[PDB]
């Protein structure tokens, strides 16, 4: 080796009695490594060789054997000494040339490895928030490499004989208690793998979609545990294939975990926290762009779009209430309602593009209609608010008598806007009762405009 | 017994050491740093409750020192032990406790390379007790792709050589040799991805910078050609034979790279002459220059013309012209920014500077000399003028227009 083998063997007499041992002392191994010849020259290779970067300080069952050639050694715990660099520096510490690695020999290695990679991921995430670390598109690719290394760690975390009984395997009490447990597991799995969508919040549908992802993920970790399968091996060995091909087939965790992952992907891709009409339009544009991931059942797509439409309706009512709009000037109310009008115009255009896609799906082949009707009703209500806005602005442009007529029209439109914001169920029921009342109000306004 | 919220600190004093100590406790420095509030409850949740860092940040800026927590984050020579790995506490004193040394400083990458080399040593040895299952070989493949991405990150900071790290090490099924080829595929993509035009797009385009970009490109392909000689192993040839259009597309891209490299090497010989020309300009300390550089420009052009004739097989002779023109372009912009800027604002302020205004016109004249020499070289060339100054030099023309517009207004200020 180099001249600094004093500061490793000392680091060995140090740590070799905390791995290969419950403290005490290290039965001198390097110095009946160093008076046989191969274990001397090998460790000589360790510190000195740029070639042979890694060593291995193996413990085997007490017996010590230093050599780079790795061997899985039960029932041992180890420490590994990889120098890496050429010529062990004798004017520095032997701790600050090597990098220590305590191994478990035939002892929970797939776990210990998974944590070590869970740590290097977190440190890599901490560096990503901080400075250069990784540059530019290179550092952008590095962050893509870490995000993939993170998914492999979560893949590892999810991961975490047959004749070991004898005459205990074949019993009508043991095999029936295992079949009754595997079939009860099937009834529990079926509970997670049918409730109607109805009318839900923007968080509720995305939360239950993400909840199905994590729930079916943790359920897929429960069925990926070797005990839960080596009971399904004991059943297939006993020839009880009625609680065996009946908690795979019936358990629809193959198709439901697929819909769970699809719901998780829709939440990652994706109004209720919008105050201004600019934020209402901006929310509808970001939502309609996020709903393009379609090609990657047509009933499942329609149910998500309906829940996004209902949330945008309850926000527009709350905005019109915030704008006492009989007291507020018609010209001032028109400017605020013009911004809400433009967003309503954008939603009607997106409804026409969805109807053309429905026509193409009807030409190929010789629940979805009621949603298209509720979308047409939502587009119809948004246009009615836009029209009352434009009526107030036109009177401002005009005429003292013309201004007073607009102020009356803006007062009626406000009272309808306040009723909608009160309750979302009231917004559906009162909207129908307001359309009848608005017609009677429009006739009275026309007579005043004629004079 | 061993110990508990103390056991971790006791075997932590001995093992750490720093080459020679083996303390075995009692650490008075550790008991004083215990009262961070989060760190103590962290160290207590590691001892008798399986994760506990113990950080040692030396110098730098706002160093952690005797810091760390139980997880948290190190910015720093630390070490994480296990202790009751969910709960094996209040029994045998954390018998599954696993320790590992993590130095300051990448080294975070090199550690990840040793962790994967350990986990592959584990897979070769036992098979596991179903906790790994068949995902043992899948995790080994996930580790290898991580080691490739680390090698790609190495090439990002350093200089490519991804294909060498994409190559499988100590391979004994047929799906594994296919995975090796698929990483070789993204290597050929990185060579074609790199262009002379993309650097020109994102500002820069310096006469020294473009020469260095070809000198870096010719070095990357020369390394890739040397790596291709190691990549093309007798074993890697047999893999391509046993199912093959995946192989020949990687072999075809290699022969295209080898030819483009021969083109790059001639571009590097041309770049090496421009790096001397750029050295004449880059050396400039923004004092005078334009008086002599207007004289030195005509010969710098006369060298570029002779460069066209000498190489002959010079690949991208119409693309390299867009670089040379952008090269002189960026150079003039730098020289011009010096002679005005806050100095021109300061001179206008005092309004006791007329000659300095004339100096600005002289600076513009130096630019005119470069465009005149560019036309004087176009005649000297006699065909294959190319250039496309009417769109390329617009960047330069637009600078001189703004300059002239100031000069027109500065002269009027002297009048008043």
């Amino acid at each position: 080796k180099y001249s600094k083998r004093i500061a490793w063997m000392k680091t060995t007499i140090c740590d070799s009695l905390q791995l290969k041992d419950m403290i005490v002392e290290e039965s001198f191994q390097y110095e009946k490594n160093k008076n046989l010849l191969e274990q001397f020259l090998s460790g000589e290779g360790l510190n000195k060789i740029f070639a042979y970067y890694q060593v291995q300080e193996q413990a085997q069952n007490t017996t010590g054997d230093l050599e780079k050639i790795q061997d899985k050694a039960v029932w041992f715990l180890r420490i590994t000494n990889p120098a890496d660099d050429k010529k062990k520096a004798s004017q520095q510490d032997g701790n600050d040339n090597d990098i220590i690695f305590g191994e478990i020999t035939p002892n929970t290695v797939p776990m210990l490895n998974a944590l070590m990679e869970s740590v290097y991921s977190r440190q890599i995430d901490h560096i990503i928030t901080e400075k250069i670390q990784f540059a530019e598109e290179e550092q952008v690719l590095e962050f893509q490499q870490h995000s993939n290394k993170f998914s492999s760690e979560v893949r590892e975390a999810i991961n975490l004989l047959d004749y070991e009984a004898i005459s205990g395997l074949s019993e009508s009490e043991k095999m029936q208690h295992y079949e009754m447990k595997f079939n009860e597991w099937i009834n529990l799995i079926s509970s997670q793998l049918r409730k109607d969508e109805k009318d839900a919040g923007p968080a509720t549908e995305l939360i239950y979609w993400r909840s199905r992802m994590q729930k079916i993920t943790n359920w897929s970790e429960q069925l990926k545990s070797k005990d839960f399968q080596i009971v399904k091996a004991s059943l297939q060995r006993h020839k009880n294939h009625d609680n065996q091909r009946p908690r795979g087939d019936e358990s629809k965790l193959n198709e439901a975990k697929d819909n769970v992952k699809y719901l998780t992907t829709l939440e990652k891709f994706i109004p209720l926290y919008n105050g201004t009409p600019q934020q209402i339009i901006d929310t509808l544009p970001a939502l309609m762009n996020a709903i393009k991931m379609i090609h990657t059942t047509t009933d499942k797509m329609t149910g998500l779009f309906i829940k996004i439409t209902n949330q945008m309706i309850k926000n527009c009512k709350d905005r019109i209430l915030n704008k006492m709009i009989w007291e507020q000037d018609p010209a001032e109310l028109i400017e605020v309602l013009g911004s809400c009008i433009k967003l309503y115009c954008e939603y009607k255009k997106c409804y026409n593009d969805t109807k053309e896609k429905v026509a193409d799906m009807p030409k190929g082949k010789t629940s979805d209609a009621q949603i298209f009707g509720k979308f047409d009703t939502f587009v119809r209500r948004l246009q009615k608010l836009i029209e009352i806005f434009s009526n107030i602005q036109q009177f401002n442009a005009l005429l003292e008598g013309m201004d007073v007529l607009t102020n009356k029209f803006k007062k009626i439109i406000d009272d309808f806007k306040k009723k909608g914001h009160n309750l979302l169920d009231t917004a559906n029921n009162k909207f129908d009762r307001d359309w009848v009342e608005f017609n009677v109000e429009i006739s009275h306004l026309d007579g005043e405009l004629q004079n | 017994m061993g110990d508990h919220s103390q056991k971790d600190s006791p075997e932590d004093f001995i093992i750490n050491r720093l080459s020679q100590a083996l303390g075995i406790q009692k650490e008075k420095i550790k008991k004083s740093l215990e009262t961070q509030q989060d760190d103590k409850g962290e160290v207590t949740n590691k001892d008798e409750f399986i994760q506990q860092d113990n950080s040692t940040n030396i110098l730098w800026v706002s160093g952690q020192s005797e810091k760390c927590t139980f997880y948290y984050g190190q910015l720093i020579d630390k070490f994480k032990k296990k202790g009751i790995a969910i709960k094996l506490g209040l029994h045998k004193l954390t018998n599954e406790n696993v320790a590992k040394d993590v130095v300051v400083v990448l080294l975070e990458h090199l550690n990840s390379v040793f962790n994967e080399i350990m986990s592959p040593v584990m897979q070769n040895p036992l098979n596991q007790q179903g906790w790994t299952d068949l995902v043992a070989k899948d995790l080994m493949e996930k580790f290898n792709n991580y080691v490739a991405q680390v090698y790609v990150l190495l090439g990002q900071i350093k200089g490519k050589t991804m294909l060498p790290l994409p190559s499988h090490k100590l391979t004994s099924k047929d799906k594994a040799h296919v995975f090796e080829g698929s990483i070789i595929t993204w290597t050929k993509q990185i060579k074609n991805v790199l262009k002379l035009e993309p650097e020109q797009l994102l500002k820069y385009g310096n006469d020294p910078g473009p020469l260095a970009e070809i000198e870096f490109w010719q070095n990357k392909r020369d390394n890739l050609n040397l790596i291709d000689s190691q990549l093309k192993s007798v074993e890697v040839q047999n893999i391509l034979h046993f199912l093959k259009s995946t192989y020949t597309t990687p072999f075809t891209k290699l022969q295209a790279e080898v030819k483009k490299a021969r083109l790059e090497a001639n571009e590097n010989y041309r770049y090496l002459f421009t790096l001397k020309d750029l050295f004449s300009k880059l050396q400039e300390s923004q004092p005078s220059d334009f008086p002599t550089l207007y004289e030195l420009f005509i010969p710098i052009m006369h060298t570029i013309l002779l460069i066209y004739n000498k190489s002959k097989t010079y690949n991208q002779p119409p693309r390299l012209v867009v670089l040379i023109r952008e090269i002189c372009n960026a150079i003039i912009s730098n020289a011009q920014a010096f002679v005005d800027k806050d100095t021109i604002f300061s001179l206008i302020d005092s309004k006791e500077t007329t000659e300095a205004c004339d100096k600005l016109q002289v600076t513009l004249d130096v630019c005119s000399k470069f465009k005149d020499a560019y036309f004087e070289y176009k005649a000297k060339a006699g065909g294959n003028w190319k250039l496309t100054s009417n769109a390329l030099f617009v960047r330069l023309d637009s600078f001189l227009e703004r300059c002239q517009d100031i000069l027109h207004l500065t002269n009027t200020i002297v009048q008043f």
